[PDB]
């Protein structure tokens, strides 16, 4: 039996232009598909079916098996919604991801909504038509699919849950959150305990490694000041600028005192010893910005927005942020090449955005798209896709981070 | 006969109810005539009054035309045909080539039943009191908005067999025209040509014989194409006295068409004729130096060059040069300066920028061109040096990344003519600027700019600066704009002042740019 699905109210079908693929990825992704036709998860299309999602082929961690993404963004977005995260979860000490996909794979798909799943695997040099087709079953990468497996999930997962109460357990999209604070040792076997319960009902790899994310060792960057030992002209001009900078957000921050030794046109490399005043105007400045500006509360109602800075050197900044200047987090990233660092970056952002609040967030990316359009697939390995747009990184915002 | 495809309406629409033009009698006549005929053929079939259908018909020997603008407009979107043509460097050299026509496919294939009805159409009586015949299709109405894509498909259907069968030939759609290649020998191709035919043929598909086929070379959208090597249509440039700026606009298209496989090609002294042109019949006498390329070119032209085809067995090479301030000469070869397709690039990303920053762009242009053609992405050979590169990547704010590339000492190399200071310098005076400055050595100007805009300014100021200061300056600016601009050390830029200013700092030997509030 299918749960007949449908498109927010006067919402059609996607209709995304695939982007040119590699022909060694082309070969995964029909090698791939050929098998899911001959068991009945796909089926070719026909001309009579003009929408189209983009898909892709990534690489697993520890395989020489790739895996096909499609990228079911658009769609999930034209998907009606569905009628929670376990805030504690982010508290253990060791999540580890594993990837259960593959059990949407035994679910038929409502016979009207297939159309809608519709992608196609590129050709070279548009030398052939290419080939199209469609879900028959749960697709991976749907919003829907985690919903619809709700319901045989909860039974699958009740006797571990009653089993193994000391661990926390969350589904999003294809993933599947393992948390405790058990010896890693033991960690890693109860979580291999899993694995095969999960087996015992049907068709899971370890994602991110079989890695653990270790949560609660996760900390906010906080701004910083330069302590040094001489402060020159420029050195406090730096330093002005940086609080001035700073201070939208702890207004407590003051520079009256600092601003006084930079009175007269001096010499950059000047040296200006610091007045006991602004000696102690600094020292409240610096632990004004010791922690996080209170009063910033995460709104589930609005978009988690999440912007990267490329501070050279394979290191990167990040802000988690609704509202302007409002960071629910920020934090530091470090060795690769740009874009390997980059995509490695926001996948760490995305699983947290995930851990943290159960929503991925919506990056800004410091790179031009062509260029991510291409390479970023050949460093990516989660199995969702986050939202994403391309800017132009302000040099003033890097230097203040 | 093939599997029918299943067509509908657009959502919450009827089908056509479009009233039929008048025709004259001489036209009815003609129309019954072929009507019938395809009747006969089954194509069509009459229907009753309970179809309240209609799509216009018309006379245009006589032939058939029917009007389906009103049924397509009605019609479903399909996934459509391909607007994605293979460029002839992406295939492989073929010792045969023949290419059949798919005579009047459409007609050979059927049609949703269920669609039928909104295919009605109506053949008027000849006299007053009397009832016209009444038609829907069986097959695929020429002209119609499925027809095309449910056309190719069925096609591919059809051929996907016989492709697995026959794994050492290729073929390739396109319309009703069909190429089949093959490296067999013209015998053993020409018969499994014939061997296709008859496949076709099982399906009532029928197309020309030998004795009116078409063998390479191919003139095909801009191209001529022989079973080893393919080039651009031969072009033939005018030899005018008076050169309009319509003629100029098209010259400049062919000469850019060129650009693909003759190398050197130029267009920049023709390009500039455009300026301030007022009308697209306005003369333009050419300059010494247009008529400088434009000659050179003739030459260039002159030369018949070739392409080769792709070797997937090799390598693939790239190789850029810089032609001129902001163009790129590249060439994609496999065997050694031998091309499989060359080409431009004059793409200027931003008001301001270096040819670090602009070669860089140009391989992301090659890079997806090359994995559009052949699936594969080229081993690049640059004029910059590793080292070059990495020092201006590492120190940009945005993320980049260059394939497999190797320096190539072929002049000129890109470079860095200057790098700002990450330090103040100690020794060096120093000045704010704001239209004007003032220095710590008690020094400063002001001037009246006339006409500048906010940030236009901002950068006079700088300008004055440099200009004023000795070999090594510190300059403090309140201007975040300027301040970007300058960072991002640029080499080139469309605004004079910006270029005046680049001067001036690749003559000094320390420059330290400072922001404040
Ligand atoms: C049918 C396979 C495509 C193919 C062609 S057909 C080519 C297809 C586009 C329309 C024009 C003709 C081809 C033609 C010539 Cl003339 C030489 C080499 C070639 N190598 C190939 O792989």
């Amino acid at each position: 039996e299918t749960v007949p699905v449908k498109l927010k109210p006067g919402m059609d079908g996607p209709k995304v232009k695939q982007w040119p693929l590699t022909e060694e990825k082309i070969k995964a992704l029909v090698e791939i598909c050929t098998e899911m036709e001959k068991e009945g998860k796909i089926s070719k299309i026909g001309p009579e079916n003009p929408y189209n999602t983009p898909v892709f082929a990534i690489k697993k961690k520890d395989s020489t098996k790739w895996r096909k993404l499609v990228d079911f963004r658009e769609l999930n977005k034209r998907t009606q919604d569905f009628w929670p995260h376990p805030a504690g979860l982010k508290k253990k000490k060791s999540v580890t991801v594993l990837d259960v996909g593959d059990a949407y794979f035994s679910v038929p798909l409502d016979e009207d909504f297939r159309k809608y799943t519709a992608f196609t695997i590129p050709s070279i040099n548009n030398e052939t038509p290419g080939i199209r087709y469609q879900y028959n079953v749960l697709p991976q990468g749907w919003k829907g699919s985690p919903a619809i497996f709700q319901s045989s999930m909860t039974k699958i997962l009740e006797p571990f849950r009653k089993q193994n109460p000391d661990i926390v357990i969350y589904q999003y999209m294809d993933d599947l959150y393992v948390g405790s604070d058990l010896e890693i040792g033991q960690h890693r076997t109860k979580i291999e305990e899993l694995r095969q319960h999960l087996l015992r009902w049907g068709l899971p790899p370890f994602l991110w490694m079989g890695y653990e994310l270790h949560p609660d060792k996760w900390t906010v960057q906080p701004i910083v000041l330069p302590e040094k030992d001489s402060w020159t002209v420029n050195d406090i001009q730096k330093l002005v600028g940086k609080l001035n900078w700073a201070s939208q957000i702890y207004p407590g921050i003051k520079v009256r005192q600092l601003c006084k030794l930079l009175r007269g046109t001096k010499a950059l490399t000047e040296v200006i010893p610091l007045t006991e005043e602004a000696e102690l105007e600094l020292a409240e400045n610096r632990e004004i910005l010791k922690e996080p500006v209170h009063g910033v509360y995460y709104d589930p109602s609005k978009d988690l927005i999440a912007e990267i800075q490329k501070q050279g050197q394979g290191q990167w900044t990040y802000q988690i942020y609704q509202e302007p200047f409002k960071n629910l987090k920020t934090g530091k990233y470090a060795r690769t090449n740009d874009v390997k660092q980059l995509t490695e970056a926001v996948q760490k952002i995305t699983t947290e955005s995930i851990v943290i609040w159960g929503k991925t967030p919506k990056f800004k990316l410091p790179i031009q798209k062509e260029t991510w359009e291409t390479w970023w697939t050949e460093y990516w390995q989660a199995t969702w896709i986050p939202e994403w747009e391309f800017v132009n990184t302000p040099p003033l915002v890097k230097l203040w981070y | 006969p093939i599997e029918t495809v299943p067509v509908k309406l657009k959502p919450g629409m009827d089908g056509p109810k479009v009233k039929q033009w008048p025709l004259t009698e001489e036209k009815i006549k003609a129309l019954v005539e072929i009507c019938t005929e395809m009747e006969k053929e089954g194509k069509i079939s009459k229907i009753g009054p309970e179809n309240p259908y209609n799509t216009p018909v018309f006379a245009i020997k006589w032939r058939k035309l029917v009007d389906f603008r009103e049924l397509n407009k009605r019609t479903q979107d399909f996934w459509e045909v391909q607007l994605g043509i293979p460029h002839p460097a992406g295939l492989k050299k073929k010792k045969s080539v023949t290419v059949l026509d798919v005579g009047d496919a459409y007609f050979s294939v059927p049609l949703d039943e269920d669609f039928r009805k909104y295919t009605a159409f109506t053949i008027p009586s000849i006299n007053n009191e009397t009832p016209g015949i009444r038609y829907q299709y069986n097959v695929l109405p020429q002209g119609w908005k499925g027809s095309p894509a449910i056309f190719q498909s069925s096609m591919t259907k059809i051929l996907e067999p016989f492709r697995k069968q026959n794994p050492d030939i290729v073929i390739y759609q396109y319309m009703d025209d069909l190429y089949v290649g093959s490296d067999l020998e013209i015998g053993q191709h020409r018969t499994k040509i014939e061997e296709l035919r008859q496949h076709l043929l099982r399906w009532g598909l029928t197309t020309p014989d030998k004795k009116h086929q078409k063998e390479p070379p191919f003139l095909w959208m801009g191209y001529e194409l022989h079973p080893d090597k393919w080039t651009v249509q031969p072009i033939v440039l005018p030899e005018k006295d008076s050169w309009t700026v319509n003629d100029i606009q098209k010259l400049v298209g062919k000469l850019n068409w060129a650009s693909q496989i003759y190398p050197g090609i130029k267009v920049r002294q023709l390009c500039k004729l455009l300026r301030g042109t007022k009308a697209l019949t306005e003369v333009i006498p050419l300059t010494e130096e247009a008529e400088l390329e434009l000659a050179e070119n003739r030459e260039i032209l002159k030369e018949p060059v070739h392409g080769v085809y792709y070797d997937p067995s090799k390598d693939l090479i790239a190789e850029i040069q810089k032609q001129g301030q902001g163009q790129w000469t590249y060439q994609i070869y496999q065997e050694p300066f031998k091309n499989l397709k060359t080409g431009k690039y004059a793409r200027m990303r931003g008001a301001h920028t270096n040819d670090v920053k602009q070669l860089t762009e140009a391989v992301q242009k090659i890079t997806t061109e090359s994995i559009v053609i052949w699936g594969k992405t080229p081993k690049f050979k640059l004029p910059i040096q590793k080292e070059t590169w990495e020092t201006w990547w590492t120190e940009y704010w945005q993320a980049t990344w260059i394939p497999e590339w190797e320096f190539v000492n072929t002049p000129p190399l890109v470079k860095l003519w200057y790098q700002l200071e990450k330090e103040p310098i100690v020794g060096a005076e120093t000045f704010y600027v704001d239209a004007g400055y003032v220095t710590n050595r008690g020094r400063q100007k002001v001037v009246t700019l006339t006409d500048t805009t906010n940030q236009k300014t901002e950068l006079q100021a700088i300008y004055l600066a440099l200009q004023d200061s000795g070999l090594e300056v510190n300059i403090v600016t309140d201007s975040q704009y300027a301040l970007g601009i300058i960072q991002a050390q640029p080499d080139q830029s469309e605004s004079e002042l910006v270029n005046q200013i680049i001067e001036q700092l690749i003559k000094k030997e320390k420059v330290y740019l400072a922001w404040v509030p």
